[PDB]
């Protein structure tokens, strides 16, 4: 079940930005559900939504960036304001939307593994992360980094954790033909291959040696692989055996 | 049960798709690996055999299992030889493989199914190839007997005998045995004991090995270091191996493909040796073993190097380009299917001539009436006089001419 609010407190300020999804518009204008700040609905008039065909557009799936006006902390009434946000902050705002949107995602592992309510999991999420640090997406990417933020809470699921960890955080092929003639082969072969290993190799059949080799910041590849081409030519020349490179 | 070899060579001829797979298997009981990197080198098919004696109306003798029931003894069997089959196709394409099993056998079984067409010329051709390579052991056998009528049968084998007298070989037993209801194996044992000798054998004579077949020690499973060496199928003539030899190629191959070759043939010493189902230390002579040297696991994998001789460290033998060749003719053409004949030698045209195993491409120059002189595009090596086949082109593919002695 999806519900909880964002942040720590059930209902919004004055002046604080939040966005919409809009259900249904006309009569009213849009008494619709929170991204931002809860799922429970949050009123705008026909009037505070324009500025600038209006009627044509804004259904379903459609975002609105709104600024609230009045709340009523007493049994759950929201007022909304779509022409006083100007479009200065509103990429700043989007940005904020986006990281609470990241952050809510990472929210749904430990949802789905232990069959507890999802509000208390998040409840205990935010104590370390989205209380003394600020936001919670920058919090996540330094504890990934560095490990600063989750020494200040005892996990209850440390498994849980761990899958989490393991989720935040090229292989590319070779051929080499080997035909030797001359006395000694097999010794020659072993050596070769210990020119070429260093993660994973795999033996297919008989003629062909394939190598997987692993890049670190994918442009990497040549300045190894070559190298080791370069080893195994010098490698099998000397006896009086061919070898050969596609 | 003592772990004494193969002491003779018995083989196997027919047709493709006819009955000596089945046969083998019949005779035998664990399963033969022939017909890319398993068994694939050679059309040659080895498989073995077991000759124990239980003695202690006429026709029963012994039986293959390794304990003994059927009967009603069940006492312990006598151990008096260990044999090795070698299974040869007769295809009309390749032959061969067929040729050079022939040079290592001491026995011959013939093999015709009942069912279909009678006269053919390339079971003929067959026999007379038998004849000719130092053969007299001639055991006919008869597979599809049991889809046949009451007198047919006696009728074909009748028509058998009026054909087979005046041949070299004199006075060949006929078994008539079936492989896919698996009865009367008994009577062939039997004759097996009775009909073939051993020729004497000893240390003396320098070392002759053929090989035939070559394999390959790489199977998916294991890790990437899990290797095994080379093992190349080498059959022995004459000539005992210890532990301890270096084993060489004769022939010889090319270095680099510009710049001059003289680089000697690849020399390969003893790892690990297969015989029958696992290890063991003597060579005794007259038996295919998988001999494993140092011969790379990557040379012996395709058709390459079919059937061509090994020699030891000690005793240099020696490699011929023009060959000498004393020629017999014969009346008619074998293996044609309609009778043609046979013509005098033109100059300048593409034959064959098989010198024991070897199948090399040779050239007419000049023929007065006896000798003959060739020209090989292919390496060859000489020793004594060695078993010759000669084989030439009329239409389509490879036709017998007659037989051929070197005189030196």
């Amino acid at each position: 079940t999806s519900h909880c609010r964002f942040y720590e407190n059930k209902y919004p300020e004055i002046d604080d930005i939040v966005m919409v999804n809009v259900q249904q518009i006309a009569e009213m204008g849009a008494y619709v559900k929170l991204l931002e700040y809860d799922n429970i609905e949050g009123m705008i008039l026909l009037s505070e939504l324009s500025r600038r065909s209006i009627q044509k557009l804004i259904r379903v799936g459609k975002n609105d960036v709104a600024v609230v006006l009045r709340v009523d902390k007493e049994k759950g009434y929201i007022d909304l304001s779509k022409r006083r946000v100007s479009s200065e902050d509103i990429i700043k705002c989007e940005e904020k939307y986006q990281k609470s949107k990241t952050v809510h995602s990472i929210l749904r592992y430990c949802a789905e593994k232990f069959q507890i309510p999802l509000e208390e999991l998040y409840k205990t999420i935010a104590w370390p992360l989205s209380r003394k640090f600020g936001h919670a997406y920058e919090a996540f990417k330094l504890s990934i980094i560095d490990e600063t933020v989750w020494e200040g809470i005892e996990p209850p699921s440390k498994d849980v954790l761990d899958e989490l960890k393991n989720y935040i955080s090229v292989k590319i092929r070779a051929d080499v033909e080997v035909s030797c003639f001359s006395y000694e082969g097999i010794d020659a072969i072993k050596d070769a291959l210990k020119s070429a290993e260093d993660v994973k190799v795999k033996l297919v059949a008989a003629p062909l040696y394939v190598l997987t080799t692993q890049a670190l910041d994918k442009q990497k590849g040549i300045e190894q692989l070559e190298s080791a081409i370069e080893k195994i030519t010098e490698v099998i020349t000397k006896y009086g055996g061919v070898c050969n490179i596609t | 049960i003592i772990n004494r070899q193969a002491t003779i060579n018995i083989g196997t001829i027919g047709h493709v798709a006819h009955g000596k797979s089945t046969v083998v298997r019949a005779i035998s009981g664990v399963q033969t690996v022939r017909f890319l990197e398993r068994n694939i080198t050679i059309k040659l098919g080895y498989a073995n055999a077991k000759i124990y004696k239980c003695q202690e109306s006429f026709k029963s003798d012994k039986e293959i299992s390794p304990k003994c029931q059927r009967p009603g003894c069940p006492g312990r069997y006598k151990l008096v030889r260990h044999v090795s089959f070698v299974d040869c196709p007769g295809h009309d394409i390749l032959m061969s493989t067929m040729l050079s099993g022939a040079a290592v056998m001491d026995a011959a079984l013939l093999l015709i199914a009942g069912n279909e067409s009678c006269p053919q010329p390339q079971t003929s051709e067959h026999l007379a190839a038998i004849e000719i390579m130092k053969l007299k052991h001639v055991i006919i056998l008869q597979n599809k007997v049991d889809l046949m009528r009451e007198e047919s049968a006696l009728e074909h084998q009748k028509s058998i005998l009026k054909f087979i007298r005046g041949t070299i070989a004199d006075g060949a037993p006929i078994v008539p045995i079936s492989a896919q209801l698996k009865y009367n194996i008994d009577a062939v044992n039997e004759f097996i004991v009775k009909t073939i000798p051993v020729p004497p054998r000893d240390f003396m004579i320098s070392p002759r090995l053929i090989v035939i077949r070559s394999f390959d020690v790489n199977k998916p499973g294991a890790e990437i270091e899990d290797l095994k060496g080379g093992v190349a199928g080498g059959s022995i003539l004459n000539g005992v191996f210890k532990l301890g030899d270096e084993i060489e190629i004769r022939p010889g191959i090319v270095t680099k493909d510009k710049g001059k070759i003289q680089c000697k043939p690849i020399f390969s010493n003893i790892v690990s040796l297969f015989a029958e189902q696992n290890d063991l230390k003597f060579a005794v002579p007259g038996g295919l073993i998988g001999v494993g040297t140092k011969v790379d696991p990557t040379l012996c994998r395709a058709d390459r190097l079919v059937g061509q001789v090994v020699g030891a460290k000690g005793h240099l033998p020696n490699i011929y380009t023009d060959i000498e060749i004393n020629y017999f003719l014969l009346r008619r053409l074998l293996g044609v299917k309609k009778q043609a004949k046979v013509r005098k030698l033109e100059p300048n045209e593409v034959l064959m001539v098989n010198i024991g195993s070897t199948a090399t491409g040779a050239r007419v120059v000049a023929v007065k009436a006896d000798m003959a002189r060739l020209q090989l595009t292919s390496p060859a090596c000489t020793e004594i006089n060695e078993k010759i086949a000669l084989s030439r082109r009329i239409e389509k593919h490879w036709r017998l001419i007659g037989w051929a002695t070197i005189k030196k």
